[PDB]
């Protein structure tokens, strides 16, 4: 594994000798599998906007 | 004392008032023709590969 670039909010690691079916495990997991926290109830007690 | 038929008119003069033509020059259009659409100068790419 080699890593090209690492600011904050980015990464370009190269994952060198992986075949695709695991890559694309890794991909799939980071979009759709990794855990995170979003607001999923609101309660409005006023809204005049 | 009256008013008698005299002889025919020998012809007829028919009047009416007429201005002329001027030069054809067929001035189509002030900025003419459907001018067409083009590439902005330079422009540049605005995306780049990672890596």
């Amino acid at each position: 594994v080699d890593v090209v670039h690492m600011d904050e909010n980015s990464l370009e690691f190269d994952m060198v000798g992986i075949d695709a079916a695991i890559a694309n495990a890794f991909r799939r997991i980071l979009l759709a599998e990794v855990p995170t926290m979003a607001v999923e109830k609101v309660l409005v007690y006023n809204n005049t906007s | 004392g009256g008013l008698t038929c005299a002889s025919a008119p020998q012809g007829t003069l028919r009047i009416l008032e007429g201005p002329q033509q001027s030069l054809s020059g067929s001035p189509l259009q002030p900025i003419p023709a459907s001018p067409p659409p083009q590439i902005p100068p330079g422009l540049r790419p605005r995306f780049c590969a990672f890596g």
